[PDB]
C-alpha cells in the first residue's frame, strides 16, 4: 500500500464514548496487638513479651498499606484545589449532560450514572465489614468494645468520605464541561462549550468549520452514546467486573480470616484461660504456644495477601492518576491511550472504590486515496498551498486539509507563488482562479 | 530506648517565642507526645503525634520534627506556661513507655 | 464531664500492701485502656503498666512485675492497684490516666497518648 | 460563572519580576580516623584496631555527603559548556540590565545584586570554619598541622570556586539576554532582545504587535521592578532567610561538635596519655573506652544530622536544577511554576551557596465578558475567522484574539467563507467590509 | 557577538547521514549445578549437599542476566506490532534506498549494509561458543550430552532469532520510508516520501518550498552520503569497534573460564574419582574440597564479570531503546541528539547483537548578519509581517523566514496594519507594494 | 514411540534387596535425567532420588540415603534400583520418570519437570 | 518447604469451570508443576512452569498465579478429568522435591 | 628540593637491634605521615607501620608489633626505626616514604598514596 | 584483602602499547595506586587513585578500571619503562596496606 503519486485521506468521521473503570482504594484494616495475642486472658504480660515482635511488624505493614491507600486516593481525587459553583443549565449547544451533571433536587447530590454504579456495586451482608459497621454505632468510643469481639480486627474509615469524593468529581466535571483547565493553576477563562470543542478539534488537526457545519450530528451521536452507555452498564454484568471482583476478594479474605480465628487448631479449646485452668503449667505453655503460632501464621498469610493486593491497587491507582493528569486536565497527544482513536474530552465519575472515565473519541472512517501533485503551474509560476495539499478527484483539482476531505476551489488566497514551474518536480498544469478578475470584467 | 530533652532551663520574657528540643536513641517515627506538668497539677496533653494538638489546646503551642528529633514551640510565654515539659513515647516496640527527663521554663 | 478521681494520700509501713483506687466518670468505663505512672521526687516518670477494663488483661513492666496487681470493677467503674512488699524506694506519686487522643485514621487502637489523668496519690514509707 | 453566549477575555496586562532563592551546596567536612580516635597518644595501635570500624563508616558517610554536594553544585551550575564574551552595551531597546550584567570596572566582576547577596550573607566569626580558614594559610601542607588542633576536623574546599560560579552565571546571563538558548547544543543565532521578547509573547499566546505598541510601558515596568527588588532585598531581612538559616545551622552544628570535643565526659581529664599515666592499665582501659564511646556517639549524632541536612539540600538542588532546565534555558509551558502568572524569561544570579532566579511574569488583568457568535452571515454565506473569535462591544462586532482584547473591524482577509448560514447554529447578521469596494467606487 | 539592529540568519543548508552503532544483547549462558560441582563422579550427593548453595546463587544470577538481556532485546526490537508488506519500488522521488531496503531476490532477505555488518562482525573459531554450536547438532536432546563435556557450560539460544529481528527491522524501514508513524497505535495514512520530507522540514522550521525547489540537490546529497557510508564502513575498521570489542571480550572470558576449568590447581589430578581412589578418605576430602573451592572462585569471578558486562549492555540497550522511541518513531525536537544538527529521519538496521541508526541531519551554514527593523511605515500606518522578519540586503528591504534566507518583496498580503508609526520604536521608512494598483492603472 | 516400562509387582520378605528395573524406549538413553518417586497408600509422593545415565552420578534424599543403590546399563538402557533392608513401612508404589519439559529459554538443564513416567511397581512386605 | 493444596474435594457438574489453589511455605517463583494422577494410571504432566502447558494437553486446562500461590483452572469437567491433582516443586534449593498433598475432584 | 635520605647498609648479629634513620629535606617535617615498607628478596612489599611526626603516634602491623619501635626528632627532622630480636627472616630492604598525593577534594587526610620515597637500607643477619 | 596482578611477564617491542591488569579479593573503590620499582632505584608513584597521574609523570602512562579490577596502560614501552609494577591499596579498612605481587616487563 505504497505509492509515489497518491495520498489517502479520511472522508467521514465518528464520535464515540468509551468507559474505563479503574479502582483507586480498598478497605483499610488493622489488628490490635494487645488483644490479638492476649485475648480473653486475665494476665498476658509474658505472652505479649514473647510474641510481640511479629505482631508489631504486621501492624507496621498494615499501617503502611493503609497510608499507601490513603495517599493513592488523595493523589487521584485531589489533583485540583480551586473550585466554583455548579452551572444550573444542563444543555450546552444541544449536548445533554443530564446523566453526567449531578442533580441538586436529589438529596444524594449524585448523577444517574453514579447512582447506578453505587447501586450495582455492593458488599456481602454476611461479612466482617458489615458486622463491624453495624456494631460501630457511628461512635469512636465503642471501637474497642466491638474490637474485643473480633480480637482487635477493626476497619479503618477512609480519609476522604463519599461526599468529598462526589464534590471533587462534580467540581472536575464543572471545570471540564464549562470554561477549561490550564496546564497548572486552576480554571481558565469562561468559554462556551461548542467553542471549546472546536478548539479541541483544532488541536487534533480538524478545522473548526467541520464542527460548526456538523454540530447537530456530533451532538446527536454524543447523546446516543450517553444513552446507550447507561443501558450497557445496567444490562451487562461484566462491565463492572474489576470493582466487584476486588470487593469480593477483600470480603472473602476477611471471611476466611475470621473463620480461621474461631478455629481451635490442635488444642482443647480456643479459650486461653481454659487451657491453663484445665492443664498444668508446663503443658499449658505449649498448648497455648501452638494456638499462638497458628494464629500468627494465619495473620501472616492474611497480611502478605493484603500486601500483594495493595501493590496491585497502588499500580492501578497510579495508572488512573496519570490517565487523569494526561486526559482529564487537558488534551492528550497519545493515540488510543484514552479510547480507540483520537482523545477529545474526559468526564470522570466516582464509583465505590473506583473512578470511571468517559473518554470521547474521534474516529476517522471511509479512507479514500486520490492523486496528488506537489505544485500547480498557471502562468509559468509555481504555486504552493498555504495550509493543505492538492487533491484530484479524477477531473478537477482542489486544496484540502490533510486529516479531512474538504474540497475547495483553487484561488489566489489559498496559494502562494515561489519560483518557476521548471525547477519543481511533479508540477501539474491547472488554472488558478483570481476573484478580482470577474469583478473587474463585470465593469466592462 | 532513651529520651533526652534540651535545654535544662530557660529564661524567656513574657510574650516571646521559645523552643524546646527532644531526641531519642533510635527512630521513633511519629509516636511522640509532649506533656505539661505543673508543680501542683497533674500532667496534661498538649501535642500528640508529630504536630497534632490536643483538644482545648490553644494555637500558640506547636510541634515539629521527625525521625529521632522533635521540637515544641510556644508563640508567647505566659503565666499558665510555667511548668515542666516531658516527652512520652507510646511506641509498642519496645514495650516500655520511656518518659522524658523534663525541662523547666521561666 | 469526664474526670478521673484518685484516693487521698496514704502512708504504709515497709513490706505492706498499698491499695490505690482510680475512678472514672463522664464516659463508659469499658472500651478505653487505663495506665499507671510513677513520679519519683527528683526523678522522671516511669510507666508501671496497664489494665484492660473490658476483659481484665494486665501487663506490667519487668521492674514492677509481681509487686503490682491490678483489678477492675466495672460495676462501680474502678481500677484498684495493689502494691506489695513496700520498699523504701517506692516513695513517689502514682497517677492513673486514660489512653486516648488516638488518630482515627492511619492508626490502630494500641498506639495512643494519654489525654485525661487523675489527681495523684502520694505514698510515704 | 457559566454562559453559552458570552466569552471572557483580558483587557490589561502587567509585567512583574519575582525572586526565587534556592540553596545548592553546603560546607563539606571530613574527620581523620588516625587522629580523632588516637589523639595526642604516643601509641594507639590497639585503640585504632578496636575502634576503627565505626570511624571508617562515618568517614565513608562524610565522603558520600561531600561527593553528593559537589555533584549537585556541578549539575546545577554547569548545564551549558559553550560560552562567548560579554556584551559591552548595557541597554537593549530601553531595558536596563545594569543590576544584572556584571561590571568589568569592578575587580570582583560581579553584579550589584550579587554583591548585595554576598555582603548580606556571611558566617559567624567565632566559628570553626573561620578558624580553619585563618589557620589554613592557603597551603595544603599545613592542613595536617591545623587538623591536629581540631583532632582531624577539616573543611573540604568546594570543587568549583566563586570565580568559576560567577563566570558560569555571567555566561548564562549573556546567553539569555542576547541571542538565545536552543533545546540542546549551545547558543542560538544572534537576535535583538526586543525581537526575542516578541517571540516569547508569541509563544505565550500574545501577538507581537502588542509588545511593539507597548514597548515603552513594559520597559518602564521592568526597570521599576528591577529597581524595587534591590530595595526589597536590602530592607527586608526575611527575603534571604533560607541561605542564612542553612549557614547558621551548619555553624551551630560545628560549634556544638567542637564544644563537645573539649568535654571531659566522665574521666579525670581529656588527655588520653594522662589517664594511663595516672592510673593502672585495667582501670585506664575503661577510663579511655568511655571517652572513646562518648566521642563516637557525638560524631554519630553529628554525621546523622549532616546526612539529614545533605538529603534536604540534595532535594533543594534537584528542584533548582529542574527549574533552571525548564525556565532558564527555554520557555516553560507550566503556569505559576516560575512566578505567579505566565513565565517569560529568567535571569539567574549566584549567591553564597545558592542561586537566585529573577522570573519575569506576565499577568492578565481586568477580565471582561462580551457576547460572542460562532459565525457571521453577510450575503447568505457563513464566514469564520482565520485566527480569533467574534466579540461584540455592545453595538458593533469585531474580531479579537483569545488572550487579549484587540478590536479589529471585520474584513474579507480576516475571515474565510465555508458553507451556508442555515447549517451553522448561532449565526449572527453583520456586514463584512471589502477593501476592494471603496477603491472600485472611487473610480466612478 | 551582540547587537540591537542586526539579525543573523543562515544562507545555505546541507544534508548529512550519520551512523550510530549500539549493542543490544549478548550471548546468554548457564551452568548446570548437578554437573559442575559433581563432574564425572559415581556418587556426589554429599558434595552437592555441601556446595549447592553458592552454585544455586550463581545459577540465579545467570538466569537474571539472561532474562535481562532478553527483555532488553525484546524492548528495543519489538516497539511496534502492526506490520504490512514491503514496497516493491526502490525509488521514491529520486531517493535511492537500495542499500537500506532488503532485496527479496537474495535468500537472506537482508540489505547490503546489513550483509556487510554481518560479514565484518564474526566470532573466533577457536572458541567455546563455536564448539558448542557445532556439538549441538540443532537438537535439544543432545544438549546434556555436550554439556557433560563442558561440565554444564551451555549457550542459551536467544529468544528472538536473526530472521525475526530482520523482519522487524524491515517493517520499521517500510513504516518510516513509506506512510509514517503516529504517536502510538500503528502506521499512519499513506503519503508520498517527498511530502513526508516536506512535512519534516516544516516541523524543523523550514518552509516546504525550499525542499520543492531543492529536491534534486538534497536527493543527490543523500545518495552520495549513502554511497560513502558503505565505503567508510568497509574500509575503516574502527567504525564497528563496539560490537567487535564486546564479542571479543565475551569470547576471551569464555576461553579463560574453560582454560581454568581444565586446570588441576593443587591436586594430584582433575579427576574427582581418581583422587578418592588413590588416596584415603580423610585426605581425599580436602584434596577435593580445594578443587571445588578453586572452581567455585573461578565461577564467581566469571559471574561477576558477566554481571558488570550485563549492566553495561543494559545501559546501552536502554539508550538505544530511548533513541529509537524519540528519533525513529517520530521527529525529535532535541538538537545534536541524533546526529550533529537537526534530526530529520532515522533508518534502523540490524547487526549481530546490535542496532545501527542512519540519522539524517540538516545543518545550516554560511550564517550572515543583516540589518533588521521591527516595523515598516508606508502611509503613516505601521506594518508588521504575518510570518517572518524584515531583512535588508544593504539597499532594499524584504521579508524572510527566521531560519533561512528567502528574500521576498514587501506586499500587502505578507504584512498587516496595526496602529500608527509613531508609537512603535525602530520604525523604518519603506514602500509597500500593492498588487491591485498596477492592475487598476493598466485599465487607464 | 517414547515409553518407560517397569517390572511387575514383586513381594519380598523384610530385610531383603528389591531390584526394580526401568527401561526407556523411543529416545536416546543418555542425556536425560531419570528420577524415582514413591507413592504410599493413603499418603503423598516422595522423591527418592535421581541418577545420571550419562556419567553415573547418583543423588538420594537423606531419608532414603544408603538404602537405595542406583545403577545404569547404557548397553540395554536399564536403570536398576536396589533396595536393601526392607522395612514394613516401605510398602508403596515406585515410579520411574524422565525429567523433561525444560524451558529452552531462560532456564538451565537442572530445572525440569517430569513429562513421561513409567507404569509403577508395587512392593509388599 | 511445605506444599498445601485446596480444597480437599469438589462436586462440579460436567461442563463447568473449576479451580484448585496451591501454596508453599516460602517463595517458589515459577518452579511449580501440576500433575494429574488417575487411580489406575501413572501421573501425567499437565502444566509446567507458571502457566505453560505440556505437549498434548488440551487448551481447557490453564494455570495462573505466582510468588507462593498458584491456581489451576479447568473450563469444563469431563470424565477424563476424574483424578487426583498434585503440586510438584523442582526448585534446586532446597534439594528435596516436595510434592503436593493431593486434591480429589468429582 | 624535597628528598628522603636513608642510612647505609648495615649488618647485625641475630637477636640484636637495628637503628635505621630516615631524614627529610625540602619541606616541613611535621604535617605529613611517614611510612615504612619492607621488600624481601624474591618476595613482595609489606607495610611495617607508620609514625606521625607532629604528635608521635605510632601504629604497627600485627606481625611487626613489638619488634619495631618508631621515634621522631623534629629538631633535626629524623625518624628512627629500631628493630628488636633480629631473626634470620628479617633480611630485607627497608624503605621510608612520605604519604602524599592526596585528593584535596572528595578525600580526607587518612587516605593517601606515597609520592616520595627514600634510598633503601639492606640488612643481613 | 589479597592483591593479584597479571600477567607475570611481557615481551613487548619498543613503541608499542601494553596493558597490565590488577585485582583484589573484595571491593577497593578508588583506593588503588600503581608503583614502578627499578632494580637499582626506589619505587616511584605513577598513577594514584582510579585514573589520576602523579606530578612529573608523562601522559603515556594511564589507568582505568573500578570496583575490584583495574588496569594500567602504556602507549609506548621505552628503556625507562623496564621495571616491576606493583599495586598498592591504601584503604583504611582493613588497616593493613597490602601490596601487589609484582609484574615484570621487557
Ligand atoms: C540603569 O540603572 C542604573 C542604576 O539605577 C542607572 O545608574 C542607569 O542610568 C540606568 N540606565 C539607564 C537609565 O539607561
Amino acid at each position: 500500500a505504497c505509492s509515489n503519486n497518491s495520498i489517502a485521506i479520511p472522508t467521514n468521521f465518528t464520535i464515540s464514548v468509551t468507559t474505563e473503570i479503574l479502582p483507586v482504594s480498598m478497605t483499610k484494616t488493622s489488628v490490635d496487638c494487645t488483644m490479638y495475642i492476649c485475648g480473653d486472658s486475665t494476665e498476658c504480660s509474658n505472652l505479649l513479651l514473647q510474641y510481640g515482635s511479629f505482631c508489631t511488624q504486621l501492624n507496621r505493614a498494615l499501617t503502611g498499606i493503609a497510608v499507601e491507600q490513603d495517599k493513592n486516593t488523595q493523589e487521584v481525587f485531589a489533583q485540583v484545589k480551586q473550585c466554583y459553583k455548579t452551572p444550573p443549565i444542563k444543555d450546552f449547544g444541544g449536548f445533554n449532560f443530564s446523566q453526567i451533571l449531578p442533580d441538586p433536587s436529589k438529596p444524594s447530590k449524585r448523577s444517574p450514572i453514579e447512582d447506578l454504579l453505587f447501586n450495582k456495586v455492593t458488599l456481602a451482608d454476611a461479612g466482617f465489614i458489615k458486622q463491624y459497621g453495624d456494631c460501630l454505632g457511628d461512635i469512636a468510643a465503642r471501637d474497642l468494645i466491638c474490637a474485643q469481639k473480633f480480637n482487635g480486627l477493626t476497619v479503618l474509615p477512609p480519609l476522604l468520605t463519599d461526599e468529598m469524593i462526589a464534590q471533587y468529581t462534580s467540581c472536575l466535571l464543572a471545570g471540564t464541561i464549562c470554561s477549561g483547565w490550564t496546564f497548572g493553576a486552576g480554571p481558565a477563562l469562561q468559554i462556551p462549550f461548542p467553542m471549546q470543542m472546536a478548539y479541541r478539534f483544532n488541536g487534533i488537526g480538524v478545522t473548526q468549520n467541520v464542527l460548526y457545519e456538523n454540530q447537530k450530528l456530533i451532538a446527536n451521536q454524543f447523546n446516543s452514546a450517553i444513552g446507550k452507555i447507561q443501558d450497557s452498564l445496567s444490562s451487562t454484568p461484566s462491565a463492572l467486573g474489576k470493582l466487584q471482583d476486588v470487593v469480593n476478594q477483600n470480603a472473602q479474605a476477611l471471611n476466611t480470616l475470621v473463620k480461621q480465628l474461631s478455629s481451635n487448631f490442635g488444642a482443647i479449646s480456643s479459650v486461653l484461660n481454659d487451657i491453663l485452668s484445665r492443664l498444668d503449667k508446663p503443658e499449658a505453655e505449649v498448648q497455648i504456644d501452638r494456638l499462638i503460632t497458628g494464629r500468627l501464621q494465619s495473620l501472616q498469610t492474611y497480611v502478605t495477601q493484603q500486601l500483594i493486593r495493595a501493590a496491585e491497587i497502588r499500580a492501578s491507582a497510579n495508572l488512573a492518576a496519570t490517565k487523569m493528569s494526561e486526559c482529564v486536565l487537558g488534551q492528550s497527544k497519545r493515540v488510543d491511550f484514552c479510547g480507540k482513536g483520537y482523545h477529545l474530552m474526559s468526564f470522570p465519575q466516582s464509583a465505590p472504590h473506583g473512578v470511571v472515565f468517559l473518554h470521547v473519541t474521534y474516529v476517522p472512517a471511509q479512507e479514500k486515496n486520490f492523486t496528488t501533485a506537489p505544485a500547480i503551474c498557471h502562468d509559468g509560476k509555481a504555486h504552493f498551498p498555504r495550509e493543505g495539499v492538492f487533491v484530484s478527484n479524477g477531473t478537477h483539482w482542489f486544496v484540502t486539509q490533510r486529516n479531512f476531505y474538504e474540497p475547495q476551489i483553487i484561488t489566489t488566497d489559498n496559494t502562494f507563488v515561489s519560483g518557476n514551474c521548471d525547477v519543481v518536480i511533479g508540477i501539474v498544469n491547472n488554472t488558478v482562479y483570481d476573484p478580482l478578475q470577474p469583478e473587474l470584467d463585470s465593469f466592462k | 530506648i532513651r529520651m533526652t530533652q534540651s535545654p535544662s532551663t530557660l529564661s524567656v520574657s513574657p510574650g516571646e517565642r521559645a523552643t524546646l528540643s527532644c531526641r531519642a536513641s533510635q527512630s521513633v517515627s511519629s509516636y511522640l507526645a509532649w506533656y505539661q506538668h505543673k508543680p501542683g497539677q497533674a500532667p496534661r496533653l498538649l501535642v500528640y503525634g508529630a504536630s497534632t494538638r490536643a483538644t482545648g489546646i490553644p494555637a500558640r503551642f506547636s510541634g515539629s520534627g521527625s525521625g529521632t528529633e522533635f521540637t515544641l514551640t510556644i508563640s508567647s510565654l505566659q503565666s499558665e506556661d510555667f511548668a515542666v515539659y516531658y516527652c512520652q513515647q507510646y511506641n509498642n516496640w519496645p514495650p516500655p513507655f520511656t518518659f522524658g527527663p523534663g525541662t523547666k521554663v521561666d | 464531664q469526664v474526670q478521673l478521681v484518685q484516693s487521698g494520700a496514704e502512708v504504709r509501713k515497709p513490706g505492706a500492701s498499698v491499695k490505690v483506687s482510680c475512678k472514672a466518670s463522664g464516659y463508659t468505663f469499658t472500651g478505653y485502656y487505663i495506665h499507671w505512672v510513677r513520679q519519683a521526687p527528683g526523678q522522671g516518670l516511669e510507666w508501671m503498666g496497664w489494665i484492660n477494663p473490658n476483659s481484665g488483661g494486665t501487663n506490667y513492666a519487668q521492674k514492677f512485675q509481681g509487686w503490682v496487681i491490678m483489678t477492675r470493677d466495672t460495676s462501680i467503674s474502678t481500677a484498684y492497684m495493689e502494691l506489695s512488699r513496700l520498699t523504701s524506694d517506692d516513695t513517689a506519686v502514682y497517677y492513673c490516666a486514660r489512653c486516648g487522643a488516638r488518630s482515627y485514621y492511619y492508626d490502630s487502637g494500641d498506639y495512643c497518648a494519654f489525654d485525661i489523668w487523675g489527681q495523684g496519690t502520694v505514698v510515704t514509707v
